């Protein structure tokens, strides 16, 4: 019987309960995205990397949702290694930076996909 | 009373605005087809058995139903489809107690009919806007819990009814903080002797804000404000708003239309999610000769309000059953759902952008169903558990662990090209390698179904 | 006459005002608690080691009540020792950890004990 | 006028629903006992001499008080035991006041009797179920205060009326930081010119959150809302919830049933845990021939409501007396007290999981009575030190910490199995080697009961 940790073991929504996606596994999601007509976008984080309540703590109010945008959504991008390189380069500007790459649908414009693509060290 | 010769009308050409009705009708021996629809149709609307002076001092024609089709049953004999229409202007706006009372009031106790069913309701686009809706929908939702691309966790807190207020939020925190989303109030759990409502929104909240500081994922828990008044039930409600809390809960149908509406209002108002539990829906809606099947009580509590539905399991259902599952599973989530009587659909529903209602898929859930329930429903569902956390050999969190670990193999897999419907079992097999609390919530599994185990390396 | 220090005297209920139990002390506590009918049960925390008030400040609440449990409620344990075992096990898991043994009581649903069996460093 | 006949009824078999009271009588010479507890019966029921035609228009049987057993005291002659059986419809639910008023609103000063006085009451199920009891209880209490396996401890601020609202926080500041869980407002202490109750609330928070800071557990103190009238009293309250402080007190029987239970309505409401002090009792319940016991006015606070009441000390009392005052501590924590003569318990007693109430034994009250308090009340008691604290050679933290850790000797001791009973002294000796503080304490009594001291290596 073992006892799951109470500390070092902070998540990023799905898929971060899985062993860290190897670039092959990285790169199947993106095509996930692009084979349902996502738009794929990257976002990162350097300060607040989790939620917290500092402004407000009215019902649904949390501070630390939003991440800031990598360049612009890629709409139009066929080839889902464009988007790899991204990642590639986000984290060579920003090494101590979470990146995510985020997916939005038009007939809903809504976000539909979330998932963690770099963590820093000791995370 | 001769009905069949002013209710029964073939000829009638149904419009936009009409509520329309379809009844399964079982008449007693003797009474026609046409006359057992149009004694529903009368009952439910006018209700004259001849003519009072009354009637002269307006248009009975302009406020009838009308029972404009009939169609035998393909299987049983002696049960027919009804469908009857009714007039825009018998309705009271926003109120879905006014429409259950028009429609479903008298008809059922009539006694040229031996069973009567109603199946569906065209709710018009004219009488949908006069109701709020769920206070937030799906993806308002997914966007204030910041949650995408998967189904959302939530396990129930046992025993039902006996845990005291203290070790009711330690469960909750356990659960939590292993990889849930959310916690469940027991729909009995009210405020009693052994835990009074207070104490329990008091340490539950606790222990939610706990488990998210130390996950960094959002938590909730559903909060029961049920309640014997209004009073009450609002009382409870602006206390989960004064703790910051993000979801509350409400048994509809034993609560009530009414009171039902007025929390939905209140959770609105105020950005509260409001989860649905449907307790003592089984009395009304098991039965296929007699009562309202449950795509009826569906459609009424996306009007009234509410943001999650529960609405059963589709573990070791007949294809059959599961269509009629995932027909009104549709009718809440979609906005537009076309007639399809294969899943039960009598009727094309269009909902005008009225948010649509995330529905809990709870009963004898384990792990090893977690690929079939991903494939299914989809990422717009929340999964429940109830033994498959609590009853796990490690506990609470490692229960909750192998839960969401089982999860996010599925949804990886299904993502990769993966068939979740063929390769489930291997699914699962591969993620017990790299996950000794899925591995351990799999044990009696393994050896009945790969007749083993184990790993390699 | 002596000064009562205002500092470095941070206290964990039951028992904490006593010079620290001995293994033999520990062990004769667990034993009260098997004596009585009562389900041993281990908790620890790593981070917060006293109550706060960060998320309401209304009253009857405070952050910090709440540890992580170790591992299982230790049902139809009949050895004080086994009981021992475990505080030995996750001390050595989380050396940085206050550990405590909690007792519950099932004609009450209570809980009925509580006292520290292991501090970090500096406490 | 003849009672005797119609309401002296040896025949009747009480029902469940009734409320019983059992009386001891001290009637005038000539006055038979049959007699005097028929008087008894009807003057606190229907009250009637002979009879008006209004009589008439009702049922008298069914609203009347009936003796139905009398008994003869063993000790002293002239003195009988009356019992008394009232229906459940002559009294109001959830009115102490007026349960009251109709058992001892007129009977007292009947002339027939010398002296009259009340002993006990059955309350049964279907009128505790009526009531809301204490705010929270035991159980929460320990629960929202995380203090589990040992009495509490509190010390009472003094002089009792006289001192500053900066001067009183002080004191609470240094007494709390010593070890001891809860302060005490006197029960004087309310508004005066010498100390608004406004700058006692606002300065006590101060020094009870420093003490809680530097303490890491969690304190409290009795803040008095007792007031002249019930909307002061409110006023009062609603500061301490603002404040977020844990516990308010209050005087229920100078300040009354009908504004004690407004409070604890509102303790309910809004999480506050509710001290009791009985002042005044003393003039009502210490002749043994007239009067209301304590065990009736504490069952009386226990439907009311309150978390805590005062109940004496057991320092210096007969076996005898003792086993009087177990009796009504057990009536005030328990769910089920059988009834038990040899303990002043008329009446057996279902509380039907009405909260209990946890005693507070206070009364001069040293350190060296810890190990006969500690097992004679057991874990669920409140300990209150006045002197003992305040009155330290070194102050009131030294004083805190010297009761704190005679305490916790006296618990650990128990749960090796040693006899507090026979090895007290011995413990309290032992304990004095380690704590500098506990021995400037138990100077004066180490060279009356060890003729000596000190310690030796």
């Amino acid at each position: 019987m073992q006892v799951w940790p109470p500390i070092n073991k902070k998540k990023y929504e799905t898929l971060s309960y899985l062993p860290d996606l190897s670039q092959e596994q990285l790169l199947s999601e993106v095509e996930y995205l692009l084979k349902n007509g996502w738009v794929p976008c990257l976002e990162f984080e350097t300060e607040h990397g989790f939620v917290y309540r500092e402004n407000n703590k009215s019902p649904g109010y949390y501070d630390g949702r939003y991440w800031t945008m990598w360049k612009l959504p890629m709409f139009g991008c066929t080839d889902a290694t464009q988007v790899l390189a991204e990642v590639e380069e986000a984290k060579k500007a920003y090494p101590q930076a979470w990146i995510r790459i985020i997916g939005f649908d038009n007939v809903r414009q809504v976000q539909c996909i979330s998932f963690i693509a770099y963590k820093p060290e000791g995370y | 009373k001769d009905y069949k010769l002013t209710y029964y009308t073939p000829e009638y050409q149904t419009k936009d605005t009409d509520i329309l009705a379809a009844f399964r009708v079982t008449p007693q021996p003797g009474v026609p087809p046409e006359e057992a629809g149009a004694a529903v149709a009368a009952e439910s609307s006018t209700g004259t058995w001849t003519t009072v002076w009354t009637d002269g001092l307006t248009s009975l024609d302009r406020y009838k139903g009308r029972c404009y089709r009939i169609e035998r049953v393909v299987g049983e004999k002696d049960q027919y489809i009804a469908y009857v229409a009714y007039p825009l202007d018998l309705f009271e706006e926003g109120s879905v107690t006014n429409m259950f009372t028009s429609i479903v009031g008298n008809v059922f106790g009539f006694k040229a009919l031996r069973a009567l069913r109603l199946e569906d309701l065209r709710i018009p686009p004219a009488y949908v806007k006069t109701f709020q809706g769920p206070p937030h929908g799906i993806q308002v939702e997914r966007d204030k819990l910041n949650k995408y691309g998967r189904p959302l966790l939530g396990c129930t807190i046992k025993p039902k009814l006996g845990l005291s207020a203290k070790n009711y939020g330690r469960a909750v925190y356990e659960c939590l903080r292993g990889g849930l989303d959310f916690t469940k109030d027991d729909e009995n759990v009210n405020s009693q002797p052994f835990m009074r409502w207070r104490d329990r929104f008091l340490f539950c909240a606790e222990a939610l804000y706990k488990a998210q500081a130390e996950t960094g994922e959002i938590k909730g828990h559903y909060l029961n404000a049920t309640a014997g008044t209004c009073e009450e039930m609002i009382k409870r409600a602006v206390f989960a708003r004064e703790l910051g809390v993000p979801i509350v809960m409400h048994d509809y149908l034993t609560g009530g239309f009414t009171a039902n509406t007025s929390l939905a209002h209140y959770c609105r108002d105020n950005g509260l999610l409001l989860h649905i539990h449907r307790a003592m829906h089984a009395v009304i809606d098991r039965q296929k000769n007699h009562g309202i099947h449950f795509r009826v009580l569906a459609k009424a509590l996306r009007m009234s309000g509410g943001d999650h539905i529960h609405s059963g399991t589709v573990v070791g259902k007949l294809e059959g059953e599961r269509d009629i599952t995932l027909g009104f599973v549709d009718l809440l989530r979609d906005d537009f759902v076309e007639q399809d009587r294969s899943r039960g659909i009598y009727f094309t529903q269009d909902w005008v952008s009225l948010p649509g209602v995330l529905p809990v898929a709870s009963g004898g859930i384990h792990v090893w169903h977690m690929p079939a329930l991903t494939e299914i429903f989809g990422d717009d569902s929340v999964l429940q558990f109830g033994g498959g956390t609590l009853g796990h050999p490690w506990g609470n969190a490692p229960g909750a662990v192998a839960n969401r670990v089982a999860l996010e193999a599925c949804v990886k897999a299904r993502n990769e090209g993966r068939d979740l419907a063929q390769e489930g079992n291997e699914i699962i097999r591969e993620a017990c390698k790299w996950s000794p609390e899925l591995a351990a919530a799999c044990e009696v599994w393994k050896e009945i179904v790969f007749n083993f185990a184990a790993v390699d390396v």
